[PDB]
């Protein structure tokens, strides 16, 4: 079968270094032409490099040029691209892909196989746990009706953040929005739940934090002011 | 009062139009297939017209001489002299519908003639062009249907004699009614629907053919106009755009190039490919040296096809020219008699003071326009000698 | 270099409709185009080829036209596996690849006004170091919406973030979050706090405030 | 200063069709999304239907789903509000709006007189 891989990601500083493999199964990369694409996070998708081992010529885009190098291995039939000197705006997904030569119809059939994809990602901070608050409600907010409640995480650096409520007992009318990246560097996130009645009778309401990266577990309780 | 020397003048055309009309259409019916280079779409059709011509002037002018010299139909007082009066008008009307269904024809398969320029086709009668010369007879010949019933000989009265005279006598209700529309139905399908479909037809095909040339010309001069460009160039920046405009334009230049120079745009796309990629390395003299390169492969394929294409659309013109030359002098002859008729039956007034000179004018008009439609019987092998040039050898050799 | 431009941002359809997608490209290519959708965290994967042609596997619902240099992408039937993101790319040559800026296509609802709370700080909040106030948006369709933020009646740009929610399976509808963080200087001289919110759905903006 | 007016209303029985033109004058309205608002005793100011800039679509509500229909004439400006198979709780006095942005925020600034209609 034709298939792609891409392996070389993590977390790296600005001014780094990093390189990036892209292995092919099912054919030769002496009968094709790779190119590497770039995804911001929540952009489009943008063009960056191109490498053709049957004659050795390769080219990158204006933006990228001067700190990127692409190679191909033909031998253990692999490409490489390395990257030094990053800056702030050159976190996103990387995606390796095909291209096929020109007498004929592979030219015509454009990229066929995308790789799987890769997360990049640049910083200046440290690793380090977060911060639970409560966001209780009024008596007045909304009395005999539906109150809301919430629990809100602040200053963490991993990628992902776990926030459960009531150890995985209460899920309708429950979302938590997309972690935002702060002035400073860190993350910050939210979860509200909409529960009906605030009365004493099953308001335990705990928030369960998981923040595997730091492995931290903390445990919230909220209480109606 | 009108005279025996119109009938005697009536009588001699008829005569002489017999004998030019029999042997034109029995030598193009001969050279149609004779000659081995000849057989071919269009011609089938030409030859079918003449032949549904070919049929009425061997069968019909016969008798309406003789009717024109005596006073009576053949065999008055033969039962078989019956039959003879439903041949005449229906032979005479299904030999009009064929013809044009025939133009008909002509003009959808002109237009098909350059829709796909680039599709090329084969030898001899296409497979579908016999059938559909099949069905023109046939609906011809169904659709004359309502003529030949109820053409009755009427007995009539003269010099204490009882005699014949044949007309078209009530039967029926629908057919009476049909005696009533049929004036219409003749003007409404016999000259309406062929001369708008004709001329609909014609303007397509003159805007397509416009079309494709333009955009011909316009791909080999930019592609002649961008490599003046880089022949004397001076930074990487405008032999790329031009290159890339050249790219553009060879691709867009091959699709529309039938399946020898299919080969040459692949090369021809392969050297672009080697000067851009010489230029983007960042080198002009080498783009230079890859550009003119391009020079051999374009004076050696695309010229030939540029030639041979503006040549074939010429012929393809060539035999519109004498379809709708055709479709032109058939309107021209068959416009009189139908005005004739129309105005008679609408403008004339019985009230008019004046109505008897200017009807003594009025026959005699009609009493020439009938004898225009017959003159179109025999009028499309000369015509077809002057304007198709290629006839023109045929009936030399 | 050679820009391409596609027309609509993003489209409400429902199930069982057409929907007609044109890119617009800047100098003449040739029908050397091609369609790609994207779903989320997966990669692309294409469809029609050369403007029209068809791809392999994919269902024959999608077709493409060309004319002159304007392309059009037309699905007749609108499945469910069809709500995701749509590109087009030209490819002329190796080094000259353009893609287009993408169309969002989701469901289609009925209009629904926004429900607004808001929260005050809390004790330890208050006693970190930071604070911050948050108000909360639920259960409106469409996306758009707009939060207004008022501090002893005095309007205040900056220091306010703003989070949304994709679409919720259960009802197709969404949730926004505004929060505003202040210093403890920042939050102790002023008084009155309060946040509005506009939508489409609503006759006149709705406001909610709070004091200390 | 844009001059907003519409017209229609009336008695009408119940099951009848209905047809509401709202037009305006004072800047190029063929830029802008127009909404609909009823009003009746005990209900303030519910909303109705709305019409985006041609080539978007339009939205209605839930209880006015399917029965109604707006319809755009940037030619002519005007907007066009067609409703049929009525009920007797539909008997209102109905206005038309305007909004003030591009990016359809939502800010209502310009407000119609309105039209009353009775029905059963
Ligand atoms: C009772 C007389 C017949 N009935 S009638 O009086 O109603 N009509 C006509 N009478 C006398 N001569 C007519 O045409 C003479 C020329 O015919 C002809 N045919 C084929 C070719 Br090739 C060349 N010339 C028509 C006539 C009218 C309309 C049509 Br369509 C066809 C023929």
């Amino acid at each position: 079968e034709v298939q792609l891989v891409e392996s070389g990601g993590g977390l790296v500083q600005p001014g780094g270094s990093l390189r990036l493999s892209c292995a092919a199964s099912g054919f030769n990369v002496v009968d094709f032409s790779l190119h590497w694409v770039r995804q911001a996070p929540g952009k489009g998708l943008e063009w960056v490099a191109y490498i053709s081992s049957s004659s050795g010529s390769t080219s990158y885009a204006d933006s990228v040029k001067g700190r990127f190098t692409i190679s191909a291995d033909t031998s253990k039939n692999t490409a490489y691209l390395q990257m030094n000197s990053l800056r702030a705006e050159d976190t996103a997904v990387y995606y390796c892909a095909r291209w096929g030569y020109w007498p004929g119809e592979p030219w015509w059939k454009a990229f066929d196989y995308w790789g799987q994809g890769t997360l990049v990602t640049v910083s200046s901070a440290s690793t380090k746990g977060p911060s639970v608050f409560p966001l209780a409600p009024s008596s007045k907010s909304t009395s005999g009706g539906t109150a809301a409640l919430g629990c809100l995480v602040k200053d963490y650096f991993p990628e992902p953040v776990t926030v459960s409520w009531n150890s995985g007992a209460l899920t309708s009318g429950v979302h938590t929005f997309p972690a935002v990246l702060q002035s400073s560097g860190l993350y910050s996130l939210s979860s509200v739940v909409t529960v009906p009645s605030s009365s004493l009778g099953t308001q335990t309401y705990i928030c369960n934090v998981n923040h595997k990266p730091s492995n931290t577990k903390v445990d919230k309780k909220v209480e109606p002011k | 009062k009108i005279t025996s020397a119109f009938k005697y003048i009536n009588t001699v055309i008829s005569c002489t139009i017999f004998i030019v009309g029999m042997v034109g259409n029995a030598t193009l019916l001969r050279i149609i297939y004779q000659n081995k280079c000849m057989r071919n779409g269009p011609n089938a059709l030409i030859a079918s017209l003449a032949l549904g011509d070919l049929i009425y002037v061997v069968i019909d002018l016969p008798i309406n001489v003789f009717k024109l010299l005596a006073g009576r139909w053949p065999f008055d007082h033969n039962d078989f002299g019956v039959f003879l009066c439903k041949l005449f008008p229906f032979l005479q009307k299904s030999s009009v519908g064929i013809t044009v269904l025939n133009l008909c024809a002509l003009s959808v398969d002109r237009y098909r003639a350059v829709a796909s320029w680039s599709r090329v086709q084969g030898i001899g009668i296409p497979l579908v062009t016999a059938i559909e010369i099949v069905s023109i007879w046939i609906l011809s010949f169904i659709l004359a249907i309502p003529e030949a019933i109820g053409f009755v000989m009427v007995p009539f009265e003269y010099r204490g004699e009882q005699h014949k005279t044949c007309m078209l006598n009530a039967t029926s209700k629908f057919m009476e009614f049909y005696q009533d529309v049929k004036d219409w139905w003749l003007f409404g399908f016999y000259f309406c629907m062929p001369l708008v479909c004709t001329a609909i037809f014609y303007t397509l095909m003159t805007c397509e053919a416009r079309r494709q040339l333009a955009d011909l010309e316009d791909n080999w001069e930019t592609l002649n106009d961008n490599l003046k460009v880089i022949e004397k160039a001076d930074n990487a920046a405008q032999v790329k755009d031009a290159l890339t405009k050249m790219r553009a334009a060879a691709l867009d230049a091959q699709k529309a190039t039938p399946p020898d120079f299919r080969h040459g745009f692949d090369i021809l796309v392969g050297q672009i490919d080697d000067a851009l990629k010489l230029a983007n390395e960042g080198k002009v003299k080498e783009a230079q040296a890859a550009a003119e390169q391009l020079k051999t492969t374009r004076n050696a394929y695309i010229q030939k096809y540029l030639e041979r294409a503006r040549s074939t659309l010429k012929q393809r013109r060539e035999v519109a020219k004498t379809v709708f030359c055709l479709v032109v002098i058939f309107a021209l002859c068959w416009f009189p008699l139908h005005l004739s008729r129309i105005l008679k039956k609408t403008v004339y007034n019985e009230m008019d003071k004046n109505r008897c000179e200017l009807l003594s004018f009025l026959l005699l008009m009609d009493y020439i326009g009938i004898n225009l439609a017959t003159m179109n019987s025999c009028i499309n092998p000369i015509a077809l000698y002057f304007v198709s040039k290629k006839f023109k050898n045929c009936f030399q050799s | 270099d050679i820009q391409m431009t596609q027309s609509p941002s993003s489209l409400s359809a429902s199930v069982g409709d057409r929907v007609t997608i044109t890119c617009r490209a800047s100098q003449s290519v040739s029908s050397a185009v091609a369609w790609y959708q994207q779903k989320p965290g997966k990669a692309p994967k294409l469809l029609i080829y050369s403007a029209s042609s068809l791809y392999s596997g994919v269902p024959s619902r999608f077709s493409g036209s060309r004319s002159g240099t304007d392309f059009t992408l037309t699905i007749s039937s609108l499945q469910p596996e069809d709500f995701a993101t749509y590109y087009c790319q030209q490819y002329l040559y190796y080094s000259l690849v353009t893609f287009g800026q993408g169309t969002k296509v989701e469901i289609k609802r009925t209009v629904a006004a926004p429900s607004v709370f808001i929260f005050p700080p809390s004790d330890s909040q208050l006693k970190s170091g930071t604070a911050s106030v948050v108000c909360l948006l639920n259960n409106f369709y469409p996306r758009e919406a707009k939060v207004q933020w008022k501090v002893d009646n005095a309007l205040q740009s900056g220091n306010s973030q703003e989070s949304v929610t994709e679409q919720d399976s259960k009802d197709s509808t969404y949730s926004l979050s505004s929060t505003l963080t202040l210093s403890k200087a920042d939050y102790e001289k002023h008084k009155v706090y309060a946040c509005e919110v506009t939508h489409q759905g609503l006759s006149s903006p709705v406001t909610k405030s709070f004091n200390r | 200063q844009v001059q907003l007016q519409e017209s229609g209303g009336g008695l009408v029985q119940p099951g009848g069709s209905l047809r509401l033109s709202c037009a305006a004058s004072g800047r190029t309205i063929s830029r802008y999304a127009m909404s609909w608002f009823r009003q009746a005793p005990g209900k303030e100011r519910e909303f109705v239907a709305v019409a985006r800039r041609s080539g978007d679509g339009a939205f209605y509500a839930d209880s006015v789903q399917g029965r109604f229909t707006v319809s755009r004439d940037d030619a002519k400006n005007t907007v066009y509000l067609q409703m049929n198979s009525l009920k007797p709780e539909d008997t209102a006095v109905y206005y038309c709006a305007i909004d003030s942005d591009t990016f359809y925020s939502g800010s209502y600034d310009y407000w119609g007189q309105g039209t009353q209609v009775t029905v059963s």
